[PDB]
């Protein structure tokens, strides 16, 4: 994600503190779910009991 | 050969200045945005040369 934003950095203006990868991973986990519903698909490997 | 003569020249010299007075000496700003804390910075002076 940072590579796609090369030359751009996000910082809290009241600090010299950027955001951690925890937020990015949280976004990515929700993001992959979003594509997981845009298509009626399960993407990550998982066992199923149907 | 030029023992008793008047010599005249045209010449190029490098430019030089000295400071006679300082005009609009100090200008200031409390820069705080996107900083850990407030900071003081000196903005450009103007010089009369």
């Amino acid at each position: 994600v940072k590579a796609y934003m090369f030359g751009i950095v996000v910082q809290n203006p009241d600090t010299g503190q950027p955001m951690g990868d925890e937020f990015y991973n949280h976004i990515l986990e929700r993001a992959v779910g979003k594509a997981e519903r845009a298509l009626d698909i399960s993407i990550l490997p998982d066992t199923q009991h149907e | 050969k030029y023992e008793n003569h008047t010599v005249t020249l045209k010449i190029l010299m490098t430019l030089r200045y000295v400071v006679s007075d300082i005009l609009k000496e100090s200008r200031y700003q409390y820069t705080k945005f996107n900083q850990p804390k407030s900071k003081f910075e000196n903005l450009p002076q103007k010089l009369l040369l």
